[PDB]
RNA sequence: AAAAAUGG
RNA sequence: GGCGACUUUCUGGUCUGUAACUGACGCUGAUGUGCGAAAGCGUGGGGAUCAAACAGGAUUAGAUACCCUGGUAGUCCACGCCGUAAACGAUGAGUGCUAAGUGUUAGGGGGCCCCUUAGUGCUGCAGCUAACGCAUUAAGCACUCCGCCUGGGGAGUACGACCGCAAGGUUGAAACUCAAAGGAAUUGACGGGGACCCGCACAAGCGGUGGAGCAUGUGGUUUAAUUCGAAGCAACGCGA
RNA sequence: GCGGGGUGGAGCAGCCUGGUAGCUCGUCGGGCUCAUAACCCGAAGGUCGUCGGUUCAAAUCCGGCCCCCGCAACCA
RNA sequence: CGCGGGGUGGAGCAGCCUGGUAGCUCGUCGGGCUCAUAACCCGAAGGUCGUCGGUUCAAAUCCGGCCCCCGCAACCA
């Protein structure tokens, strides 16, 4: 019961680093509109991240999002089995940031900056939660391997 | 306690159930075998071509350890795996020479079982 | 190609 | 009823063409007398497979089933018995007459074609039929003989008789009870039928309710009264 | 006469070895359903037959009263 | 009494042979799955190996003492 596909929304680049990946990060980390707060929350934590490792926070942040990007995922078909299927390219920035900020929010520290700081580290050190995640839909569709 | 050996036959056995594979002398002499329920597949996986390919791979790779070349393929069943079979005992590194499908085709002697309701 | 009864 | 590897022996029937031969010797067929799938029974043999019963394993609320693993009788053979099937084309036999088109089997006659006999299919007039349909292989038009029916249930039961080793078979009511049972066809509705489509229906997401305090409506209970109405979706911040 | 037993509504553990009451079904509440059943979530329910004793403490160990079960009740 | 074997997450089995590493099947928790339910797939927690000693850089593993269970065998106060 569907006619068909939607036109997809386009994102301007951060107004610093120039990355619709940013922007997308700011709008997945905003909450009720506050655009603001999650804009002041992730230069804060680019910030933190940039001074922790002395090495670009871009360069880092793609490296993390790198690595929590996955390529397979389980999706069922039907007589009924999940069966593993490759993932768009905007599946998965989509995949990576959601897990990226859905996992920072999970993380001890105090402050959110200090949070999405500590998970990209993380992931971009190959040693985090969204990390763990997708480690684990990757294992489960090569399990579901035969089905493809 | 090293078996050496040039050409060969490989039979294949491809039932709806599972996969079994074995390579022997051309006068019929065991060497190693592999089946999708050696490899671990249970259910319904071991009916997959997939389970199929991974068993015939590894006992083409047993067969060329003993040190075979070239192998005749002798298939049995009518299976889903047996084109999965052949496609990794070709690129196992072995020669297929000929392919041949020797299931048993019954005259009309012996009753089969009830069909099934289900 | 799992199982899913009944209703003055 | 049934009959499917091949070979040999014995043996039944059918069709085609001549018109030597008999010259109505025919049709039907109560009672009789025989054959008759499968299962089953008796004696003896055989026994792979399959598989009632049975035993486990599953499924399930249960599962004395469907599914899985086994498995005895039986399935096979000889001789007896049984005599029943949706033993069906749900259509008795014989005979003649009534448009056509087209396939196929076994023949025959005339120039790849035409005609013809006997079957076996499909389509199709007249006619027939409640309709569905039948239609030279009639369910049409006619004549002969036979069998059979007279609302549903009780009941193919009871009694009696005959038959059978048995299982059972054949024949076969009544009391009582109902105003219905039925056939074909039609329009809907429905289906754990099909096809093609829609909808925040699902999927992909985001955010809630269900836990706490409070506001509110409703139920219940209490009260002299706790005014009446709304009750699945489509009553409950609803009349208000 | 001798043994064994009596524990939520039912059936059955726990006793041997004192400090701890368990399981299945049933009941009640919420959920699912158009409704019932099935099912899911949560809860209540036994002073351990009844009297005495030992013990700091008794379902538990010991002795009576009651009830049930089994075995025995033989020789003239 | 002599000879063997066994004791490992909540249950049932490996790993001991030959020193490292605690694996496998059920069970519980969370997720995917579905109209639920089952089945199935993925993440966790779960014994420090019967107990006390001994040799080693290193012990479930090697060597002793001890506690139980099983098999066979022995037993003339
Ligand atoms: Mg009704
Ligand atoms: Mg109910």
């Amino acid at each position: 019961p569907r006619k068909g596909s939607v036109p997809k929304r386009d994102v301007l680049p951060d107004p610093i680093h120039n990355s619709k990946l940013v922007t997308k990060l700011i709008n997945k980390i905003m909450l009720d509109g506050k655009r603001g707060t999650a804009q002041r929350i992730l230069y804060s934590a680019f910030d933190l991240v940039e001074q922790r490792s002395g090495r670009d926070a871009l360069e880092v942040f793609e490296e993390a999002i790198n690595n929590i990007m996955p390529v397979l995922e389980v999706k069922a078909r039907r007589s009924n089995y999940q069966v593993p299927v490759e993932v768009r390219p905007e599946r998965r920035t989509t995949l990576g940031l959601r897990w990226l900020v859905n996992y920072a929010r999970l993380r001890g520290e105090k402050t959110m900056e200090d949070r999405l700081a500590n998970e990209i580290l993380d992931a971009a050190n190959n040693t985090g939660g969204a990390v763990k995640k997708r480690e684990d839909t990757h294992k489960m569709a090569e399990a579901n391997k035969a089905f493809a | 306690v090293k078996k050496n050996i040039e050409n060969g036959v490989a039979h294949i056995r491809s039932t709806f159930n599972n996969t079994i594979v074995t390579i022997t002398d051309e006068f019929g002499n065991a060497l190693s075998w592999s089946s999708a329920g050696a490899l671990g597949f249970k259910g319904s996986k071991k009916s997959t071509p997939f389970a199929a390919q991974m068993a015939s791979e590894t006992a083409s790779k047993s067969a060329m350890e003993h040190g075979l070349k070239t192998v005749e393929v002798t298939v049995k069943g009518p299976g889903p795996g047996r084109e999965s079979a052949i496609r990794a005992l070709q690129s196992a590194g072995l020669e297929v020479t000929a392919i041949r499908d020797v299931t048993p085709v019954p005259h009309n002697g012996c009753r089969p079982p009830k069909r099934r309701r289900v």
